[PDB]
RNA sequence: GUCCUUUGGACAAUGGUAGGAGAGCGUUCUAAGGGCGUUGAAGCAUGAUCGUAAGGACAUGUGGAGCGCUUAGAAGUGAG
RNA sequence: AGAACAUGGGUGAUAAGGUCCGUGUUCGAAAGGGAAACAGCCCAGACCACCAGCUAAGGUCCCAAAAUAUAUGUUAAGUGG
RNA sequence: ACCGAUAGUGAACAGUACCGUGAGGGAAAGGUGAAAAGCACCCCGGAAGGGGAGUGAAAUAGAACCUGAAACCGUGUGCUUACAAGUAGUCAGAGCCCGUUAAUGGGUGAUGGCGUGCCUUUUGUAGAAUGAACCGGCGAGUUACGAUUUGAUGCAAGGUU
């Protein structure tokens, strides 16, 4: 005086549903990353995991702007000599678009062990159908 | 007369070795490495006593901002409105009330809001 | 039920019957100190003091004037032969609330 | 420090290498005065104690004959 | 044994993180914030405590605090003719 | 107002062990107890070594014998650990186990933030520049005589042998 709530321990996590139709990849991505992070709770501490689950289901009506489809190559290396591989944004969205969305969510999260855990509260589906009815998921609308 | 370099040397070295307790391996057992770590940690503590103040202010501001968007307002706009109302409550106080009594926090938000 | 007082250079949330630690006050042990600067009254009826609440006193009884846990302040510079070492204990006063007025 | 000098109300000040100035802490030995010790000295080990720092106590266990304090003096007087 | 920077000049090639003078600043001997990291650049000079407040340079979508703020315009290029 | 066994003689038990063709060089190594009363006897064992029992104020005083630090090596246990990227600390902080020179108590620590050892030498060193395996002991502005300048004290046209 130390009069200060920190002990989030024993928190209450909920379940959310966002849909991807006609949104921008980055902007949806940043709002979802904030929810998974827990930045919207008056009770927020960075050392324990507050924050809650997010379900993305259309993941095929993702919208780019400009020439993102042919540009925006993605790269990876296999640690094997000359082993650089690549794929362009449009055909990654056309085959495995779930990877397209979850990669750009997880690139917006801390790369600690807590952050890689918070990225595991994410479920992405191409098409408007998901299995999680026992969790009682609620619709959330992008409050930009 | 002749002095011996006697019992004083151990006492001085044993204080540092005790003060290095809990460190890893040689860090808590050997005097030269323990002395280095015990002076390194003393310089860490100075810097980190300064850093606590700014860390908790950052946390208080982020929790008030979370509480503000619930009542459809931004942190910056809220604090400006409170300044114009004259309210003298504090970042830490504003977080502790917003966590314990939401109904007291809502009246503050309305007075901060029609002050604008 | 709870009040906000501004004492020392800091603000504290208090309730009837709890213990607080503040910067030193000119008082002796046993006495009763009364706080003036009240900023918020969180009761059934809520009073907001944008400057002050105009009234609003909090009563407390002094017990244990004391001096705090000791910290060693140590700093050094690497290949320069300068270092400094000193000790500090901060004084405090311990209080228990009995009254929240308005 | 400063100066009204109520030495307190203020007017202050207080990063630092070569280097200059000040004030102190501990070690061994001597003088004088007072102390302690087989109902347990010095040394060793542990503790959550005290002092602004160098450092000082006290309790307990081990040890089995020596050792503090106050004022002064003299140095083979402090190691990474 | 000095160093970088901006401005005035010689030398060199209107070269050099080159070299030689002059006028300032900073490092040397200076912790803190910004420039990703980064003695010498921008802001600023640490007696000690605090889970108080206002600001500087730089900033306010996520990492990572603070405007997905207004009103009004340019850009379609993504980061010798 | 000299040293106390790395000191003081090289030498407290030696010009010896040892080294060299020779002239020659040249160490390390003190301590049972007041008194040997220095452990009769039984048990395991080829023995060494141990376990009892005994003597003693005391055998973790038993000859490797006063005390017995640290490095280093072990046995047991409270908390913690097999998705994790590191100068190993510091600041925050749950969970579990405790109970002190009782006091804003102690141990350990999921998880978050920040963070390139020390000394030397350099314009500039995390530096891939130097030095140090670790721990213990020892290891570097001194004294004599003169000179100058400060402080103190006595006497003063004198002062001092």
């Amino acid at each position: 005086m130390q009069t200060f709530m920190a002990n989030e321990s024993n928190i209450e996590r909920k379940w959310y549903v966002i849909d991807a139709e006609g949104q921008t990849l980055g902007r949806l991505s940043s709002e979802v990353a904030s929810i998974l992070r827990g930045k919207n709770k008056v009770t927020y501490t960075p050392h324990v995991d507050t924050g809650d689950y997010v379900i993305v289901i259309n993941a095929s009506k993702i919208e780019f702007t400009g020439n993102k489809e042919t540009d925006k190559v993605y790269y990876r290396h296999s640690n094997h000599p000359g082993g650089i591989k690549s794929i362009t944004a449009g055909e990654l969205r056309r085959t495995n678009p779930e990877r397209l969305i979850e990669n750009s969510i997880k690139g917006m999260l801390p790369s600690t062990r807590l952050g890689e855990k918070q990225g595991k509260k994410l479920f992405v589906y191409g098409g408007a159908e998901h299995p999680h009815a026992a969790q009682q998921p609620e619709n959330y609308e992008l409050r930009g | 007369p002749r002095v011996k370099g006697g019992t004083v040397t151990r006492a001085r070295r044993k204080k540092t070795i005790k003060l290095a307790k809990g460190y890893f391996g040689s860090k808590h057992t050997l005097y030269k490495v323990a002395k280095q770590q015990v002076m390194k940690s003393g310089q860490y503590a100075f810097r980190d006593r300064r850093q606590r103040k700014r860390d908790f202010r950052k946390l208080w501001i982020t929790r008030i901002n979370a509480a503000a968007r619930q009542h459809e307002m931004s942190y910056s706009r809220l604090m400006n409105g409170l300044k114009k109302a004259g309210i003298d409550i504090n970042r830490k106080m504003l977080s502790e009330i917003a966590i314990s009594d939401e109904k007291a926090f809502a009246q503050l938000v309305t007075k901060a809001k029609d002050a604008l | 039920m709870f009040a906000i007082i501004e004492t020392g250079g800091k603000q504290i949330k208090v309730e009837e019957g709890q213990e607080i630690f503040v910067e030193k006050l000119d008082v002796n042990e046993g006495d009763t100190f009364t706080f003036d600067k009240v900023l918020f009254v969180g009761g059934d009826s809520v009073k907001v003091g944008a400057p002050t609440v105009e009234g609003a006193t909090v009563t407390a009884t002094v017990n244990k004037q004391g001096r705090g846990k000791k910290i060693t302040v140590f700093t050094y510079k690497r290949r320069k032969n300068s270092k400094r070492k000193k000790g500090h204990r901060q004084p405090y006063t311990k209080l228990t609330i009995d009254k929240i007025n308005a």
